[PDB]
């Protein structure tokens, strides 16, 4: 069950859930598989925080094993479009979309806990139909694979030939390895 | 009554005040009309025009008094600067409201000729805000209406121009409420976290309604058809003011060192940094005093300790707070 | 003395532009009110009760102007006391007594003048629905119908307090009841939403054209006003919104028209102030969007005149200053005949 | 869980869900498969906002993989009937029915994010019965197909023959491609 929290503001006492209280501090949580419904909540949260303070930074915690590519793109495109710098902090796992959203944070604001694990693999897809339909969908999944590799290269600075080579198979990277790779900037250890 | 043209009024006043020329433009024509119009109305067709009272709203150390003084520096007619806190109930609990007319009797020289063109000015009118309080406002408003009342010497109250100016505390927050906020979208114009934080919310655009919301008597709030808007300060104007007065801060600092026989050498470069310190403390022109007073404390405790200290050179590092006064002590 | 209602209407019409409905109501209202103060003979006819009016109109409609202008026709003490300041006894805030107190200050502490005074309590809508609500209404109820004054002495014991009965004074009440249009919309054709609905024309100064024409006591009670309070005020006047057609007819027609006043000041220097038909209309539209109406004309005009009002005196031989529609907006500057 | 939000208005503080708070700004969200239940909410929301301000524009975000044709028609017909302009900002994906709503927005107010995929496909129908019923149910799915082609040609401006040719098979169009096609007006990247 979600616990309740009391802010105890000067005007008076208010009761907010644990998640809503943190949202007041420009914090957004990404938990579970990425899908259209949960992804829409993140988009709404990002826009709302923008209006409250378009200058203050935002912190997006990412703990997900991946999910829908389209849902993830709606978040990534929203993070870059808005004015505030959306920080990113890995809290243990990012398989396919978690690393794209972890590496799509403002420069100097991508963190990772000491024992977090980050992976990167090519987008998986499933479709059935006629040969003509298969050829059409095959080109679409090949186009997406290229656009995703371009995003990582831009934020990480590595050449596209290396990204494509590393995304052919599942590649696990620790906190220290990710810094050299360019996925993140700093590894938070202690306060 | 001096009564020059708006051009002359603004130009002659600019000589002593820098940065307040925007408001000047409005006030220039404003007072110009009042004297000319009333004095020689010649029974104008469908006379409706009421006394052209102008409001003055600016923060502390904005040069309200300076603009009031410069306005009264060349004005031959009296100005009778007065206060709003000093006023109390009408001789019941303390000072009466006829004391404003009493200050006019001193300046007018007991001359009815001067009294009728008396530019009754008040300062810090924002200290009688309703929450004595509202009672003084009503007893004050009575004279604004132009009700002939002796103090004892009969005084002409008609045609008395009011340029009263108060440092209203919490004025921007009230006009900030009137301002609308941005939306929350992908194709919407979020303009800012807050709206009265980039420009002075109060002194850019004001309507009588905003004043009534502040907590002032609506009759007095709608008694002045004209208004003004004072700009707190300017970065460019802060370097000129540093040595513009006859006894400017920097000048006085050197003069104080000269009493002992030391020259206060100062660098142009340092000036720029100094302006920023004042702009950050946001305490007005008077605020700058504290910055240098502290900075000089070390120099006010080093020059005395070492005698024969010919001069002292201040560099940008000294205002940064790293360098120590470069004592030029020699022979 | 007791001028015919028609004469009052014509005099008030000089400034007010298009308030005929309320004009007549306000005219008859005062006319009979002062007839009571006049008809004081002892013929079993002193029982006559006063009938207070309840002016409802969108902000800037002209409510205050009517009250102020009419006050001059009476040539007796008049005052305007906001309703927000007043708060029930037992908590900090203005006391109902204070209303009489300030009212008497304008009267010079004359009992005869006091009884023959008119009040214009504003923002009555604010006090709708434990504190600042029914409490204030309950206190005010007695005051408006019948009450003795307790105004403390001015300048200079507790017995010094003066008294006067609040049973003659006509307590007019003006208020911009925000939302009343929806209450009156519920009377007939309640539909707000839907394809076959009465969806509001717009969110500009067109919405309340004649929406208050069908105002009944029931709606005012539903609004929040106490039933007794609504009963106290039998007459309910209604004002228009002063839309663009009104604002065009208000910038030159009134005797105190801004153009006239501005022209007078300009005429002194020798410049013949001129305005274009479309130019005046342009200002009206700008005021409506700004939501400042009446009060926005002066400011808007000052932003278009003051600029050249600081130049014109220094310029000589000036004969005319043509104000074009373009000049009103921020595209052009006032055309002026620099030479003859 | 849906996080709560406080407006902190002058009148007082009220708690609004993340979706309700945006609704006050004339914003409607269309997520998931199109169906009668979800589509009816959009209808009520569009009509409700019309009364508050029939002049202010409305922003309808579309992220949906398609659904019921009848449910979608109620939305499109409602958007055109009302006076306010209904802006469209496609985030994520916009399939056959989603693309129709994206194209139904006001002129010059149709948008899409950079990594947005807009697909167009024929209407999907299924029915079983006698030959007479099949013939009757075949004209309806064919007549509907003509109406949808006319709608796209009207907004996009392309000739009807091109719409039928493109709708025969799945065609994925990016932001830039959709602008040339007329489906949208501008591709927004950064504020
Ligand atoms: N516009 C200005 N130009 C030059 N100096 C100024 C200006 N405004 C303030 N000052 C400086 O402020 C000092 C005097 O402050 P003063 O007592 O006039 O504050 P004030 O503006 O009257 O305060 P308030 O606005 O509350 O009445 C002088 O040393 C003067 O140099
Ligand atoms: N028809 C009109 N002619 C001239 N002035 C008007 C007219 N209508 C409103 N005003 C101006 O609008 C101001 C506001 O008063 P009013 O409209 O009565 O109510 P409120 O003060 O609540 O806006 C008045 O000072 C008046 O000069
Ligand atoms: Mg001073
Ligand atoms: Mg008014």
């Amino acid at each position: 069950l979600v616990p309740m929290v009391v802010e105890q503001s000067a005007r008076g006492e208010r009761a907010y859930d644990i998640y809503s209280r943190l949202l007041k501090e420009r914090i957004i949580f990404l938990v579970g598989q990425v899908e259209d419904y949960m992804a829409n909540l993140v988009v709404a949260q990002l826009l709302f925080l923008e209006a409250e303070n378009p200058e203050k930074d935002i912190h997006l915690y990412i703990n997900s094993p991946g999910g829908s590519v389209t849902a993830g793109m709606s978040i990534y495109d929203t993070m870059q479009f808005i004015k505030p710098n959306v920080s990113t902090t890995c809290i243990g796992q990012a398989c396919s979309m978690g690393a794209l959203l972890l590496a799509g944070g403002a420069a100097g604001k991508r963190y990772c806990l000491p024992h977090s694990r980050m992976m990167i693999h090519q987008p998986l897809g499933g479709f059935q139909g006629q040969a003509s339909d298969i050829e059409i969908h095959a080109k679409e999944i090949l186009f997406i694979k290229e656009r995703l590799n371009q995003i990582l290269a831009h934020h990480t600075g590595q050449p596209l030939d290396v990204i494509a080579r590393d995304t052919d198979r599942d590649r696990f990277m620790s906190g220290d390895e990710a810094v050299k790779y360019g996925l993140i900037d700093k590894v938070m250890t202690q306060r | 009554h001096k009564l020059p043209a708006p051009k002359e009024i603004r130009t002659i006043l600019d000589q002593y005040v820098i940065g307040q020329e925007r408001a000047k433009k409005v006030l220039a024509v404003a007072v110009y009309n009042h004297y000319k119009r009333l004095n020689q109305r010649d029974k104008k067709d469908d006379i409706e025009l009421g006394k052209s009272n102008i409001l003055m709203i600016g923060p502390t150390g904005s040069g309200k008094t300076l603009l009031a003084e410069t306005l009264a520096r060349l004005l031959n007619v009296p100005f009778t600067i007065a206060d709003a806190t000093t006023l109390t109930e009408a001789g019941y609990v303390g000072e009466d409201v006829e004391n404003i007319i009493q200050k006019l009797l001193q300046k007018c020289d007991y001359d009815v000729e001067k009294a009728q063109m008396g530019i009754v000015y008040i300062d810090e009118i924002d200290k009688i805000s309703r929450k004595s309080g509202e009672g003084v406002q009503q007893a004050l408003l009575k004279l604004i209406e132009g009700t002939v009342a002796s103090v004892f010497l009969q005084v002409d109250t008609r045609n008395i121009l009011f340029i009263c100016g108060g440092a209203f505390a919490g004025l921007e927050r009230v006009i900030q409420n009137r301002s609308a906020r941005g939306g929350i979208g992908f194709n919407a114009e979020v303009r800012s976290q807050e709206m009265g934080k980039k420009v002075g919310e109060a002194f850019k655009e004001v309507e009588p309604e905003d004043l009534v919301k502040f907590g002032l008597i609506p009759e007095f709030v709608g008694r002045l058809p004209v208004i003004a808007t004072l700009d707190e300060l300017d970065e460019a104007a802060l370097m000129q003011i540093l040595t513009e007065p006859k006894n400017a801060l920097t000048k006085q600092y050197a003069k104080l060192f000269e009493m002992e026989g030391v020259d206060l050498e100062f660098r142009p470069d340092a000036l720029k940094a100094v302006a920023r310190k004042a702009l950050e403390r946001k305490t007005g022109a008077r605020g700058l005093r504290s910055i240098l007073e502290g900075i000089l404390l070390d120099t006010m405790y080093e020059i005395p300790s070492q005698q024969d200290v010919s001069k002292v050179v201040i560099d940008e590092s000294v205002i940064d707070g790293s360098s120590q006064p470069l004592m030029i002590y020699e022979n």
